[PDB]
Parts: C-alpha cells; structure tokens; sequence
C-alpha cells in the first residue's frame, strides 16, 4: 500500500516504513510553496542521519520527480499518494506536515506547517530520543 | 496544537438558489485565502451563464510568483438558465493559510432546484 514515486508500480511492505525504529514522515507537494520553503532544512536533517520517509501528496508524479531532482531527495523511502488515500488514514489534511512514527509504526506526533530547527529541537527531537531509546 | 484549522472551518461554503438566480458563498477565516485560479464550476443536467469571477487582491510567493486571491468572503452569483430535476453544480476550489499551510482542492456538490428554460 506504500507505492513508490520513482517507480510507478512498485509497492513496499509496511515493515519497510519503520523497520523497527523511529522515523519521520513528511507530506509534501509541488503545488505547496511552503513545502519548497522547508525542503533544505529537511535535506540537512536527513544529512544528520535522521531517517525520513517522503509522501508526495495529491500531486503530479512527473512534477514531483522533477522537484526532488532540482531540490534534492532527502527521503530513504519516497512515496506516492496521488489519490490521497494514504494521507486520509494517517489524518493528513494539507501540506506541509511532518509525523513522528516510532519503531512500532505508531504515530507519536503530528505537526502541520513547516519543519524547522525550532520545531525539531523543541517538539520532535525529545520525542525522537525517547522512542529511539525505547527501541533498544 | 495545530494553528491550521480544518478546511471547512477556514473556507465555510454555502449556497442559496431562487429560481434562475444562484449565489455561491464562502466565509474565509482571517489569515486564509482562496486562489481565484483554482475555482471551477461545472453544471450537471443544467445550463448556466458564463460565470464572471470577481476582482480579488494579490499575493506573492517568493519562487512561485503573484496570484490573485480572495480574503474575508467570496460571493459568486450564477445564473441558472435551465436545470432539470436532480440537476447539480460541481464547485471546486482551493486555498491556503498565510502562516504557511496549503489545503488540497475541495469539491462540493450543489443540488439545483428545477428550473424550466425561459
Ligand atoms: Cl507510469
Ligand atoms: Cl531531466
Ligand atoms: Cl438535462
């Protein structure tokens, strides 16, 4: 149910999402200027070793692929939710959004709006350390 | 903890018809706006006059450019020349929040009361 963006008809097993460990899920869209605004910080954070899954939201694959090409692809797993069904059961209602999901696939935090140093180093990191540790 | 409210609260849609005259309305929460270019109105089993969208204000997105938007409230009259029984009007629109949030497009289906052509 986790459709690949770079490869249309490829699906991943739920396990692949977290692989028994915390992960960040970022909802983004080429039609959302705020997604562009938070992307570089996202590249960096993913550069620091934080695992982040990408979920292209009700967007155009060609544009989406092109987008990550010119701006960078900070996702270890890049997903496509054109119909917006996946976002619907995660409770996604717009972009940008960033979710913290623990090693067990449970949503531990949802943030609507741009992801930045402030939000991470003040709302997510502590929860990230907790669940990263809680994944002994 | 979210500062961005549900789509239907930021853009509260309503309509009122009186025979050939239909008025589409959106109450737009302060700090949010609709994109004039994303409004689409499609009749089903009805014939309407070309809809003129009103003059809105302007918004700029660093890399995307300038777009004509609507704030506070949007009033859109539509003329129903004819509508058969069970006719509908598909109304699609899209908006965002100034603080930085974009809602996906939303579609509402308006049941039109029957109107015989004049
Ligand atoms: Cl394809
Ligand atoms: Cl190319
Ligand atoms: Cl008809």
């Amino acid at each position: 149910r986790l459709e690949s963006l770079d490869n249309p008809g490829q699906f991943y097993q739920a396990d692949v999402l977290t692989q028994g460990k915390p992960v960040l899920l970022n909802v983004w869209a080429t039609w959302c200027p705020t997604s562009r605004a938070e992307h570089q910080y996202l590249n960096q954070l993913s550069a620091q070793g934080i695992r982040v899954v990408g979920m292209n939201y009700k967007d155009d694959r060609q544009k989406a692929i092109s987008w990550l090409k010119e701006l960078g692809n900070p996702y270890a797993l890049s997903l496509f939710d054109g119909d917006g069904m996946l976002g619907l059961d995660l409770g996604v209602y717009g972009a940008p959004e960033t979710f913290l999901i623990d090693g067990n696939g449970i949503i531990r935090y949802r943030h609507a709006g741009d992801l930045n140093p402030r939000v991470w180093e003040e709302e997510i990191k502590p929860l990230w350390e907790k669940y990263s540790k809680e994944a002994a | 903890r979210s500062q961005f409210v549900p789509a239907d609260q930021a853009f509260a849609f309503d309509f009122q018809q009186n025979q050939h005259d239909l008025n589409l309305t959106w109450q737009i929460k302060d700090g949010y706006y609709l994109y004039r270019k994303q409004i689409r109105i499609t009749p089903e089993h009805a014939k309407i006059a070309d809809v003129q969208l009103p003059q809105g204000v302007w918004h700029e997105d660093e890399f995307y450019g300038k777009s004509e938007i609507y704030r506070d409230r949007l009033t859109l009259p539509v003329t129903i020349n004819q509508a058969s029984a069970g006719a509908t009007l598909t109304v699609t629109y899209q908006g965002s929040a100034d603080a930085g949030f974009c809602y996906p497009p939303e579609t509402k289906t308006v049941p039109l009361s029957e109107v015989v052509a004049n």
